[PDB]
């Protein structure tokens, strides 16, 4: 017997999906073969419609349980109608498959805190999972967050227990330090070393990209220790960081290319 | 023949799995046989009202998280749009950078829609566990270049460890498939279904290979962070190793679409022949991809490798050029507010009315886009007729090796087949043109690395930016006032495929290619599953 898990599709872009699918520390074929049981995930699953919904219930139903991961902010608008699965609102379906699950992992930023859909106007109504439903939540955020957090997290949870979390609900283990304590650009940052435009010498040298907005300095996360892809990450493409882990980024860290 | 069930009623499928998104499909079927559709969007955000207000430069950002599958084509269409709104002409290596990351997303997009995404429409996973390994090995030596992985030993290996997950009857992603137990519409022989299975699994390697070679030049994958205004912000994308790094990982992957995807399409395809006779349209829109000039969306129509152009009534005879004032967007069917009908883009409005699930007025959050009051089918089966009809050297070869292949006329390919062989077809051709088009980069960025150039914030302007993203003809619009965003519109290829009726209750690509879909069983209806995974939904996409 594998653990069970229940993944939802909420309002959000499938990024985490993807993300989650890039995982090479267990491959996602390994994951799923050997290590879970992954009885519901609506973008890669061979049932449709009723026969579908048949398959979450039969999940929910399990004798054994099941965790929840949750995809998506939630839509509660118009009681919720602006969202539905099934002919069902989502706030419906996630606090339902919530109540009884062995725990709640929020992948993304969106699940998490909200994400794109409640940055303002937020026409949707959309709140994050521990807001909406009001309970605590382990939170995996990033836009998406690197698959090596996700599947760690994951991994943690079923094997050894809930990872130590910060104020907001992340793994310390991922989040526990700032990104620019770890960029290889801070020897620039620390001698003023600013690249003032794209097109500049200064960023053909590699120069710290702060004056042009990077969100490194206030953003927690992991990304240039562990990397994207095994390749690379934002900075090292000669992008600011945009603080895509942080709550609320969409309207905290805008204008994304300034520090105002 | 094909098999179909006499039943008469209504079918609804929702949720549509695999695929992008939420979407909600309702059907009318009389004999056996769909006599009317409904494609019900089912998730409403609103990108294009939390854009309002904002600073032009972070438009890319908010809107590449329009859809993680179809990672950064938006933030691509949105550079290209406020690129030409503030009147800025990128550098040469930018234009190259830019499409050799849209070229990266085609192959890792197609990749995992073929295996991932579509292939349990067509594969009966179970039923490869009857299979004769060593059979099915000789099988694929003979439809396919050898290779170790599709040795007797492997595939076996493939099939024990597949016996495994199912003997312990916790069936995960399977449960409920509508291939347990049999089905009447599923028709590959078990040996097929283990070799299809085996690369199924190998596939969902390869993606990560295929994403890990975006993300050199993208900066990460999902949602690439490396186009700004100008043009690119990565230096390093320019240089010798990790070009080395990014040609040695895109032949990998494109080694394995030669080897495994392009055979394993072609052999599904001559089982399901009769698939050639279903799910067809009539009007083809793209915008072109993968220009020489990209100074402007004049000049992107204009010099697209992969051609642009517009044929209606299926006449591959009368290829016109693309007319960006042609394009407008209906509400009338949709969950937006009366009186946004006929709006083009850079006077679209998006103020979002819900009435009530099922409503025959108001089914869909997808706005209707027409053009010249046609609906229009856009994605890879577009881009294959546009330039088979224009006649693209490249297009001309692959085509009618697939036409050989199956042994069918052209116009087979009006149809969910001739869509499903399309997508196909073009990872091909990406590949063919991959070692060329990182060949004039590398050699480019080595005289002269400028990447970005010089621009200026207007006070007041407009502008579009044009793309085809994997799913087809993509475009933002935008207006700047007082130096902020005015008015910011997506049209997105899924838009133009899955949305409701028109102003005249015309139906949509999909809509009408469900008309004449067999039910071979109405509590399974994975025929209505085959002709919409064709069209590769994305309803984060066709929403926003
Ligand atoms: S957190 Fe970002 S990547 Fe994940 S679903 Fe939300 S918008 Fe998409
Ligand atoms: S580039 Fe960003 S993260 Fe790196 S040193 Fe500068 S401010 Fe910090
Ligand atoms: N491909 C893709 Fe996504 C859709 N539809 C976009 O643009
Ligand atoms: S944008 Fe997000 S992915 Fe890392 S580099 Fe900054 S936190
Ligand atoms: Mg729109
Ligand atoms: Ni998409």
């Amino acid at each position: 017997h594998r653990p069970s898990v229940v993944w939802l599709h909420n309002a959000e872009c499938t990024g985490c999906t993807e993300a989650a699918i890039r995982t090479i520390k267990p491959y996602i074929d390994a994951l799923i073969l050997d290590t879970i049981s992954l009885d519901y995930q609506e973008t890669i699953m061979a049932a449709a419609g009723e026969a579908a919904e048949a398959a979450l219930h039969q999940a929910l139903e399990g004798k054994d349980g099941y965790y929840l991961v949750v995809e998506g902010g939630l839509p509660t608008i118009d009681g919720g109608q602006w969202g539905m699965v099934a002919g069902h609102p989502m706030i419906e379906t996630t606090k339902k498959a919530a109540a009884k699950a062995k725990g709640i992992i929020c992948i993304g930023t969106c699940s998490a805190y909200g994400g794109v859909q409640k940055a303002k106007p937020n026409p949707s109504q959309a709140k994050g999972v521990s807001e909406a439903l009001g309970v605590k939540t382990i939170n995996i955020p990033g836009c998406p967050p690197n698959p090596i957090n996700f599947v760690g997290a994951v991994v943690h949870v079923l094997t050894k227990g809930i990872p130590d979390l910060d104020e907001n609900g992340r793994p310390k283990l991922f989040y526990g330090e700032l990104v620019h304590d770890n960029c290889p650009r801070l020897p620039h940052f620390e001698a003023s070393e600013f690249a003032p435009s794209f097109d500049s010498e200064e960023a053909k040298k590699g120069f710290c990209l702060y004056e042009l907005g990077c969100k490194g300095p206030v953003t927690y996360n992991n990304c240039p220790k562990v990397l994207f892809n095994q390749v690379n990450w934002p900075v090292q493409a000669g992008h600011p960081c945009l603080g895509c882990s942080e709550p609320d980024f969409w309207d905290t860290m805008t204008p994304f290319y300034e520090q105002g | 023949p094909t098999p179909q069930s006499t039943f008469t009623g209504p079918i609804v499928v929702d949720p549509i799995t695999r695929i992008e998104g939420h979407l909600r499909i309702m059907v009318e079927v009389e004999n056996g046989k769909v006599k009317d559709a409904w494609s019900s969007s089912q998730l409403f955000r609103g990108l294009e009202i939390i854009l309002k207000g904002r600073d032009p430069r972070d438009a890319q950002h908010f809107t590449q998280r329009a859809c993680g599958v179809c990672t950064y084509v938006h933030a691509l269409a949105s550079s290209r749009c406020v690129d030409d709104a503030v009147k800025v002409s990128i550098p040469a290596n930018a234009r190259m950078m830019r499409n050799l990351v849209m070229a990266s997303q085609y192959l890792h997009d197609h990749l995992v829609h073929f295996y991932h995404l579509h292939a349990l429409d067509w594969v009966d996973v179970t039923a490869a566990l009857k299979a004769d390994p060593n059979k099915a090995a000789k099988l694929a030596a003979s439809i396919a270049p050898a290779r170790p992985g599709n040795s007797a030993k492997a595939l076996k290996a493939v099939q024990d460890k597949l016996k495994a997950f199912v003997e312990s009857g916790q069936l995960g992603i399977f449960t409920n498939a509508y291939f347990l137990g049999g089905h009447k519409a599923y028709y590959l022989p078990p040996e097929v279904d283990l070799i299809a299975t085996a690369h199924y699994l190998e596939a969902l390697h390869m993606q990560v290979k295929a994403a890990s070679a975006m993300a050199i030049l993208g900066g990460k994958n999902p949602h690439t962070q490396f186009t700004v205004v100008g043009g690119c912000s990565n230096y390093q994308g320019l240089t010798k190793d990790p070009l080395a790094n990014y040609l040695a990982l895109s032949k990998e992957v494109c080694q394995f679409v030669n080897e495994c995807y392009i055979p394993d399409l072609l052999a599904v395809a001559g089982f399901y022949k009769d698939w050639g006779g279903i799910g067809g349209t009539s009007n083809y829109l793209a915008f072109g991809e993968f220009a020489t000039d990209d100074s402007s969306p004049e000049k992107h129509l204009a010099t697209s490798q992969f051609p642009s152009g517009v044929i209606t009534g299926r006449d591959l005879g009368k290829v016109d050029n693309v007319d960006l004032g042609a394009i407008y967007e209906d509400v009338k069917y949709s969950w937006y507010a009366p009186g946004g009908d006929g709006k083009h883009p850079y006077d679209g409005v998006t103020d979002p009315k819900y009435t009530k699930l099922d409503d025959k007025d108001h089914y869909s959050w997808m706005k209707a886009p027409r053009y010249k009051g046609k609906a229009m089918e856009v994605g890879p089966l577009a881009r294959t007729f546009i330039a088979y009809a224009k006649g693209q050297p490249d297009f001309k070869k692959v085509v009618d090796m697939v036409l050989g292949k199956l042994s069918v006329p052209a116009t087979a390919l009006h149809s969910t087949l001739g869509r499903t062989a399309a997508r196909g077809i073009e990872t091909a051709i990406v590949c063919a043109n991959m070692e060329k088009w990182i060949k004039e980069m590398a050699d480019s960025g080595a005289k002269d690395n400028t990447l970005c150039a010089k621009w200026e914030m207007p006070e007041e302007s407009k502008g579009v930016g044009l793309a085809d993203a994997p799913r087809g003809a993509l475009s933002h619009w935008i207006r700047i006032k007082g130096k902020k965003i005015d008015n910011f519109q997506l049209v997105v290829p899924s838009t133009w495929n899955l949305g409701p009726r028109g102003a005249q209750g015309d139906k949509s690509p999909v809509e009408e290619a469900l008309i004449g879909t067999p039910i071979a069983d109405p509590k399974r209806p994975v025929e209505i599953l085959r002709t919409v995974h064709a069209f590769d939904p994305c309803i984060a996409c066709g929403v926003h």
